[PDB]
Parts: C-alpha cells; structure tokens; sequence
C-alpha cells in the first residue's frame, strides 16, 4: 500500500516534466529557425539598402 | 564595503562578457541536451521505483 | 538578350492567362484569381523589359 | 545556471533579434505592403474580366 | 553562475565543432548498418528463448 | 546521428535553386486534372465516334 | 541527332495511338486515357525536338 | 506459460524493432537521392548561372 | 578639435584614394556577387522555416 | 567605410585575375563533364527508390 | 547627369501621386497620406534639381 501510494505520485510527477522538457524542445526548433530567418532578415535589409557606404 | 562594490562590478563585467560570448543557437540546443540527459537518470529512479513495487 | 527577355517574359504570361481561364472553365475559383496575378506579375517583368529595350 | 534559465535567457534574445530586424526593415522604407494592395485591387478587376467573359 | 554559464558556452561551443566536423550522410549509414547488426543479435536472442519454450 | 538533421542538410542543400513551392505546387495539380481528365473524354468519345 | 530523336518520339506516338483507337473501337472506357496520355507527351517532346531542330 | 508469454512479448518487440530499421534504410535512401539531386541542381545552376569562367 | 580635424582630412584622402582605385567593371559585378552570396543565405533560413511549418 | 571599400577592391581584383588566368572553354568543357557524372549519380538514385518502391 | 536625375524624380513624383489615388479608390486613408508625403519630398528635390540645372 505504502509504496503503491509513492511511485502513484512520483509518475505524476515524471510525466509533468516530460510535458516541460518536450515543450522546449519543440520550442528550440522554431526557435532556432526564427533566429536564423531574423538574422538573414537583418543582413540583406543593410546590404541592400543604400545607406552607408 | 568599497572592496564588495568592487567585487560586484567585477562580477556584472564577468556575466555580460560571457553573456555576449552566447550564441543562440548552440546554447538553446545544449539546454535541451542537459534537459533530456537529467530526464534519462529519473526515468532509470522510476524504473527502480517501479520493479521494487512489482 | 532584353528582346528576347522581353519575348520570353510574354509567352508566359500568355500561358498563365491560359491557366486562369481553364481553372475559371474548371470552377476553381481561387486558382484562377492567383493565375491572373501571376499574369499580370509577368506582363509587368515584361513591360519593365519593353521599356529597357 | 538551470537549464530553463539558460534556455529563456536565449529566448528573450531571439525574439529581441526579431523584433530589431522588423523594426529595421520599417526604418530603412518598407516596401511589403503598398505594393501587395495594389497587386490585390488590379487583379481583382482581372478576375471579374475573366469572369464576366 | 558565472562558471556555470561559462560551462554551458564551452560545451555548446565543443559540441558544435563536433557538429560542423561531421558528415551526418556516413553517420546515418554507419548507425544504420550498426541498428542492422543489433537486430540480428535480437533474432538470435530470440531464437535462444524459443528453444528453451520448446 | 539524427535522419532528421541529415533531411535538414539536404532541405538547406536544395533550396537555393529557389523552392517556395509556389510554382510548382499549383502548375502539376491543374494540369494533372485537366490533363489526364481531356485524355478520359478524348479516348472515350474516339472508341464511340470512330467506328 | 535531333532529327532521329524526333523521328523516334514519332514513331513511339504511332505505337500508342493505335492502342488508343484499338480500346476506342471496342466501345471501351477506361483504357484509352493510357495510351492518349502517351501519345501526347511524345508529341510534346516531339515539339520541342522540332524547335530545337 | 511463462516462456511462451514472454518470448511472446519479445518477438513483438523484435517486430517492431525491425519494422522501424526497415522504414529508416527507406528513408536514408530517399535522402541520399535528394541530397544528390541537390548537388546536381547545384552543378546546373553554376555553369547556367551567371557570368565567370 | 584640430586633431579630430586632422583625422578628418586623412580618412577623406583615403577614400578617395580607394574610391579612385575602383574599376566599375570588377567592382559593379562584385557587388552582384555579395547580394547573391547574401540571398542564398536568406534562402536557407526560410528552408528551415517551410520545414518547420511541415 | 574605408576598410570596407578596399575589402570590396582588393575581392574585385583578385577575381578578375581569377577571370583572366581561367580559360572559360577548358571550364565549360570540364564543367560539362561534371553535370554529366551528377547525372549518373542521380541515375543511380532514382534507380534504388524504384527498386525500393517494388 | 543633372538633367538626368531631375527627370526621374519627376517620374517617381507621378508614380507615388498614382498609388496615393490607387489607396484612396479602395478606402485606405493611411497608405495615401504617406504617399502623398512622399511625392511632395520628390517634388522638391526635382524643384532645387531645376534650379541648380
Ligand atoms: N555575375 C554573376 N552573376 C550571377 N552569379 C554569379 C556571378 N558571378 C558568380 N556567380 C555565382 O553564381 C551564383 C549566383 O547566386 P544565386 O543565388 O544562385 O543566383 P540567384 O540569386 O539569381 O538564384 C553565386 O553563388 C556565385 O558564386
């Protein structure tokens, strides 16, 4: 009973974590390809544009 | 407390040079590593958990 | 070669036009919409040529 | 030094880099919007042209 | 947290240049044909307890 | 070690050349409709015309 | 070179055009549009053999 | 009982592990092709680009 | 202020000395090349960004 | 903006002698010759998805 | 080369003054104000080009 009662709360426990850690990783992907498109962004809209020299 | 104010601008100097040092990139990614790799060693706890209960 | 840009820029507007009709023929209505933009997307590339020629 | 404290620190510098790349386009003469509008109204009349006929 | 901040850019920084010195095409053929051979250690495993069944 | 990166590296590869997929997408479904669809009718009315 | 490429596709075109009549003379339905759909893109690359002629 | 049940279990287990392998060799193949049809893009699109040697 | 004056008058003299060792025809065409190399760059964001959305 | 115009002469040059050593028909030629061996590759390719497919 | 440049803002003038009445046939009262703004911008640079031709 006792340890029936204990490895019950430590699954809960698991399985909120496993919803924490799959949230970033799915997160850093889009991430990632939003910071490459920002960085690209920002270099053409400079070297196209005709400001500076 | 001159010597402690000292060792706070010190310190804040330190944090923002390695700070800047970041690249996005890498670093998100190698925060999911360490994620996953702290995950593995719970999981091999529940594991545990699990057979002393059966 | 902006004769023949101009020539080829055209032609495939001309094809597109097609594509409209035959996807308005088809009562795709949506697809006709975007192939008249297309059209019209070339006739402007080929104007900017007949200009520049 | 948490994972998630490194990894929303990264965060908040990606969307920073976003918004600064946005924000960058719209100072050096943005130019994604004027022209989509009228590309929409000339090929509307088009397709009531198309239509019509 | 300076050092442990500074742990995380070294090992990002390490584990990219892993990343960049790799080719992932020999990678994903060398895992492929090593995933083949622990297969064939598993049907040889099985085999062992379907003789002991019979 | 990951297919999925080795997809990346590919998709990245083969992108230059230009693959919004506005192109291509639309061109092949119409044409594959009308195309294959005119084939039908044209057979159909051929083998009850031409006899 | 191009001249017996053309001629080639011609001859193909011919090879499915007679099956295509063959399933049409039957008072079939669904055969013809295989071998009409052949014949036709031979006779397309056959065009373009021509221009290149 | 007890044998049959779980080498039962493990011959699922073999199963799916093998049906997985099978749908990874599918894969890599497809990528390989892709990856080469990349590179021969690529080889057009440089000698039929631009201007150079 | 004369001193940052005096930098003046040297930077204005090295420009135009570079400015006056530019050939049209190299440099025009290699300007093409840095748009071409910076576009292909941009392409491969927006491939990650289509795959994303996949 | 100095240093940025002589990067921007001194690529232009160094391409131009580029241009002028290479004789674009010897290119051509070879160039030709490896579209040719890509063809194959992708022959080769299309060959092991169909094989794959049956 | 003077001559030159003024004619061109003159066209440019024309082309912005065109979209600001584009924008105020579709209900659009922001894209025309801004318009406007940059025409009347065109219009005295072609002023002072003028003078100094
Ligand atoms: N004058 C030139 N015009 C076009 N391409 C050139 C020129 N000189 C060299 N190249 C090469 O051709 C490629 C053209 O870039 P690419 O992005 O493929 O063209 P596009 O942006 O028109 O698709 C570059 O990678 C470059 O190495």
């Amino acid at each position: 009973a006792q340890q029936r009662t204990m490895s019950e709360n430590l699954r809960r426990n698991l399985a909120a974590l496993e919803a924490k850690i799959s949230e970033a990783k799915t997160k850093k992907n889009m991430l990632q390809a939003r910071a490459k498109a920002a960085k690209a962004n920002a270099e053409l809209q400079q070297t196209l544009g005709g400001l500076g020299t | 407390a001159l010597f402690d104010r000292l060792g706070r601008v010190v310190r804040a100097n330190l944090n923002d040079l390695v700070s800047k040092a970041e690249d996005p990139e890498k670093v998100l990614e190698q925060a999911v590593i360490d994620m996953q790799e702290d995950l593995v060693q719970l999981r091999q706890a529940v594991a545990r958990t699990i057979a002393e209960e059966k | 070669r902006t004769e023949q840009r101009l020539n080829q820029d055209t032609q495939e507007a001309k094809k597109w036009e097609d594509r409209a009709k035959l996807a308005l023929t088809n009562g795709e209505e949506n697809l006709a919409r975007e192939a008249l933009a297309r059209k019209k997307s070339l006739t402007d590339t080929a104007a900017a040529y007949q200009t520049q020629l | 030094s948490s994972a998630t404290s490194a990894f929303e620190r990264m965060e908040n510098k990606v969307l920073d880099m976003e918004a600064t790349s946005q924000a960058a386009g719209e100072l050096a003469g943005f130019g994604i919007e004027n022209q989509f509008a009228q590309l929409e109204a000339s090929s509307g009349v088009e397709d009531e042209l198309a239509a019509l006929k």
